[PDB]
DNA sequence: TTTT
């Protein structure tokens, strides 16, 4: 079951920083630190590392986009293995919440989004198939799902020359959550003509199995595509595994349901002995109804708050997540760890927050809250050798690290940018001579702001001067974020102005200069992490340059420019050692009209009618 | 696999065209996509 | 930006 990694070569100090953490591994460490400056190829040296290694990985990333780029990225380098992808299966989801200020009550709302469910499902189910497996997960990893064991046992073995009874196979289906469906053959359903059965596994929605019967013995077992009836092959044992992650008996079922009339009881005594009355007829009002619901049809909405009951486990208990689908043996890669830990520590005490009010106020039982992420020390339970991948790691990372590891040559020999520090008086007006020199150049322009207010204002300025520019208002959503970059990316702006240029996908080979106002005022936007960073965005570009406007200089500026000089020496000698070139790898009703206008070319370009898309960009 | 993979690809690229405003190649790659469905 |  060995990793097959497949356009590269290490280059730079790649070969050294996987030689450290493959030894790292093999000398049984538990944290190590790959401290990759921004553009180093940090993805393909955790590739080889995975490679030489051999488990199976869990890959976190902080948020869904760099997570999908990740798998891109992922199937790419290990076509031959299993590449899974865990994130969450709402499109759209609104939590259920109270807000005690204006007694009104947030009702859950979500859209699964069927592709992922099917991602998951092929991530779980990946963990119990081979050894060869890489998940790139959100924090959903430490979300709660079914006992392991429960799932692994529920699964229903077929190979040919069994003996079975085609509708004794029709049960097993049912009781693992496949629906019988002749019309609509869906994944998650099987469909029956005479002496065939076509199951449509949930991980799956491409091909399916089909188990053609001769009495009571499966006679042999395909893999067809499901639309056409195409033969793809023959296979001679078919694991197919619970078509949800959570599935109740009828029989754990009962009782749970009493065990929820006995929690309820037992809350109620406590409410209106302490005179929580209105609270006590809302809990009650609400359970018992959820309660019925069970009895009828095993199913409420809002089922998942009595999760922890459905299990028949004892309070306080841990959830099953993810990393309890893992073999033992297994290694962790957190990628952006400065960010992704916080996160991931976040998680809990974010959640428990939303259920203690609901809870104070009734609308759950205290079991509710048994349905949680994991706390921090339960994912450090987890942790047989993981890898963190920043630039700049954050606290926990440092402290647990015995010695980093280091990787700063980028690939084509781009070096870390060349930082002035200048004085805040003429601050916009020297600013605004190195844009228009920029504008000049075909070249664009990052400047961060501190506040609101100044973005604003600068902005404004740029624009009355006759210069492209947006601002990214830390209300744009990464979808809006994307079409903004690349049109700076295209040229439609020639400078972009923000508070945190660290959002996603800042990244981009044709800007050449970074502007920082206010560079010495600390906080969080001028820490050393914040600096190093932004600095970060300017190395895209074999020129790439910073200026940070300051009237003094911090300690967090300090330990940012002279990181930044002492990588670029080394980058410098490096280069100038082995013959290499630094090469870039790459009005109001005027308003209205263009933003209706645009829609409706973004419209059209979905719809793939990039006829109209195009009479639209004409227009425009 | 394999004639999927370049079918996932060529997609991918015409979403990627028509991100650029570049229509006319996304219209192209359109049209060639339609072709191997067929 | 992330989750139920
Ligand atoms: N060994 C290598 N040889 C050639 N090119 C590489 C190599 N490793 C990475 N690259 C490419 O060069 C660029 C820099 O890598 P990137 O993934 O941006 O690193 P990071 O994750 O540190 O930002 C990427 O586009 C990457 O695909
Ligand atoms: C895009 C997706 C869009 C919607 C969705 O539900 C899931 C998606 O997954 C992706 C994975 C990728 O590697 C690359 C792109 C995507």
């Amino acid at each position: 079951d060995r990793f097959e990694l497949v356009k590269y070569q290490p280059q730079g100090d790649q070969p050294k920083a996987i030689e450290k953490l493959v030894k790292g591994i093999q000398e049984g460490k538990k944290h190590q630190t790959l401290l990759g400056a921004t553009g180093t190829g940090k993805t393909f040296t955790v590739s080889n590392l995975i490679k030489e290694v051999n488990k199976p990985t869990l890959v976190i990333a902080h948020n869904k986009t760099l997570a999908g780029q990740l798998y891109s990225e992922f199937k790419e380098f290990f076509p031959n293995n299993a590449v899974e992808y865990f994130v969450s299966y709402y499109d759209y989801y609104q939590p259920e919440a109270y807000v005690p200020q204006t007694d009104t009550f947030i009702e859950k709302d979500a859209s699964i989004n069927d592709e992922i469910d099917k991602l998951r499902h092929s991530a779980t189910s990946a963990l119990f198939e081979r050894r060869d497996v890489i998940i790139i997960a959100s924090v959903s990893c430490i979300y709660g799902l079914g006992s392991p064991e429960e799932y692994r046992e529920m699964v229903v073995s077929l190979r040919t020359e069994m003996e079975i009874e085609r509708n004794e196979l029709l049960r097993k289906l049912v009781d693992i959550q496949y629906a019988r469906n002749d019309i609509d053959f869906q994944r998650g359903t099987f469909r029956v003509r005479g002496d065939v059965v076509e199951i449509f596994p949930a991980s799956r929605d491409e091909h399916c199995v089909r188990v053609e019967f001769f009495g009571d013995e499966i006679e042999r077992i395909r893999e067809v595509d499901a639309l056409t009836g195409e033969i793809l092959g023959d296979r001679d044992h078919v694991a197919i595994f619970p078509a949800s992650h959570f599935v109740t008996r009828a029989e754990k079922m009962e009782k749970a349901i009493q065990n929820i009339e006995k929690e309820l009881e037992e809350q109620l005594k406590v409410m209106h002995e302490n005179g929580k009355l209105l609270e006590a007829q809302r809990l009650e009002q609400r359970t018992r109804y959820d309660l019925e619901m069970m009895r009828e049809m095993g199913f409420c909405s809002g089922i998942e708050n009595y999760s922890r009951h459905l299990t028949l486990r004892p309070p306080g208990s841990t959830p099953y997540t993810l990393l309890d689908y893992f073999p033992d043996d297994f290694m962790i890669v957190v990628d952006e760890s400065h960010v992704t830990i916080p996160q991931v520590r976040g998680m809990f005490n974010g959640d428990q927050a939303r259920k203690q009010v609901l809870v104070d106020h009734g609308f759950r039982l205290p079991s509710a809250l048994d349905n949680r992420p994991l706390r921090f020390e339960e994912f450090e339970k987890h942790m047989h050798n993981i890898v963190y991948v920043s630039a700049t790691p954050g606290p926990y990372e440092i402290e647990h690290t015995d010695e980093m590891v280091e990787q700063i040559i980028r690939p084509t020999g781009l070096l870390d940018p060349l930082i002035d520090v200048r004085p805040i008086e003429g601050q916009i007006d020297d600013l605004i001579g190195e844009i228009q020199a920029r504008i000049e150049r075909n070249e664009r322009v990052l400047v961060t702001t501190l506040t609101k207010k100044m973005s604003e204002d600068l902005t404004d300025y740029l624009k009355e001067i006759g210069i492209k520019v947006n601002y990214l208002h830390s209300e744009i959503k990464t979808l809006e974020r994307i079409e903004i970059i690349r049109d700076l990316r295209l040229g439609k702006y020639d400078v972009l102005v923000g508070i945190n240029l660290l959002r996603e996908g800042l990244d981009i080979p044709e800007v050449s200069l970074v502007a920082i106002l206010d560079a010495d005022k600390e906080g969080f936007l001028r820490s050393e992490r914040s600096l190093i960073q932004t600095i970060g965005r300017a190395a895209r570009n074999a020129e790439g340059r910073v200026i940070m406007y300051a009237d003094k200089i911090t300690k967090s500026m300090e330990i940012a420019i002279n990181e930044t000089k002492r990588r670029r020496e080394q980058q410098e000698r490096f280069n100038e050692e082995h013959g290499i070139t630094p090469k870039t790898i790459n009005k109001k009703e005027r308003q209205k009209v263009v933003e209706q206008m645009e829609h409706e070319m973004k419209e059209a370009a979905k719809a793939l009618d990039f006829e109209r898309a195009a009479e639209l960009r004409d227009l425009l | 696999k394999e004639r999927q993979k370049v079918v996932e690809q060529m997609e991918h690229e015409m979403k990627e065209a028509a991100k650029a405003l570049d229509f006319e190649r996304a219209a192209e790659l359109r049209d060639l996509l339609l072709e191997l469905k067929a």
